[PDB]
């Protein structure tokens, strides 16, 4: 085509729906990691993880209000997560690499586990 | 804005 | 902080949101323009122009599944900005720039009422 | 990834 393009765009959208996630605007499922829940868009957790992408095409899914996730998934590793999903950041430490990879391969993030592995490679 |  | 970045994130979700846009999946609204419909995403649409967050951020609109824009608006004007709105491309043409300027003035989109009145002051 |  001979479209033009905002290069700022897409990243104005993302700060947008992390506003309106701060603001508890239009979420529309709660997550629970064990003890911990996280409110936020079913179409933000389906455009960023490969998991929640098949749960909510998923025709009985798709109405739920509640997803439970396995037992062994950390709270922290899916806030971590859950802040990437939403800011394009993620907060990768040495103390939380091994759950943050563990969580994104769960989650099916490809990128996300990645970069995870290449910074344990280069600790070893 | 650019030509993509 | 100390995060790192993933310069494609943004570009990515807002790929896989029109993906969803495009099989009709979880879009909560839709947008009469005239004779003609347009199903969305509501939280897509907050996050693109300022009538639109102003209209869900209303208590009782918030709840509508149907919003019924004014009778002036052109739907091929609406069309190309739900167009960009999903994949930040302009398609900005001698023969639609009044009707995109106008529809992107309504919708309060400034960054495209911008490049409208750039493009129409160098063709006077 | 990058250094933001
Ligand atoms: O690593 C990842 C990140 C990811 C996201 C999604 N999301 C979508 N893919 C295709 N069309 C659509 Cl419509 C969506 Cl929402 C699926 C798989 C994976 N894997
Ligand atoms: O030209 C534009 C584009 C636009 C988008 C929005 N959206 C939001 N702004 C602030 N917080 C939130 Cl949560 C959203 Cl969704 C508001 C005004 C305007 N004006
Ligand atoms: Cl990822
Ligand atoms: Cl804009």
């Amino acid at each position: 085509d001979s479209c033009i393009q905002f290069t700022r765009h897409a990243s104005d959208v993302l700060l947008n729906l992390n506003r309106l996630r701060s603001r508890d605007i239009l979420t529309d499922v709660v997550i629970v990691v064990s003890r911990e829940q996280f409110r936020a868009h079913k179409t933000v957790l389906m455009a960023c993880s490969g998991l929640f992408y098949s749960i909510f095409t998923d025709q009985l899914k798709c109405n739920l209000s509640v997803i439970n996730l396995d037992p062994e998934i950390n709270p922290e590793g899916f806030c971590i997560l859950l802040d990437f999903m939403y800011t394009s950041r993620l907060n990768l430490r040495e103390g939380n690499i091994m759950a943050v990879m563990a969580t994104a391969m769960y989650l099916q993030m490809e990128h996300v586990v990645d970069t995870c592995r290449k910074f344990i490679k280069a600790s070893e | 804005w650019v030509i993509p």
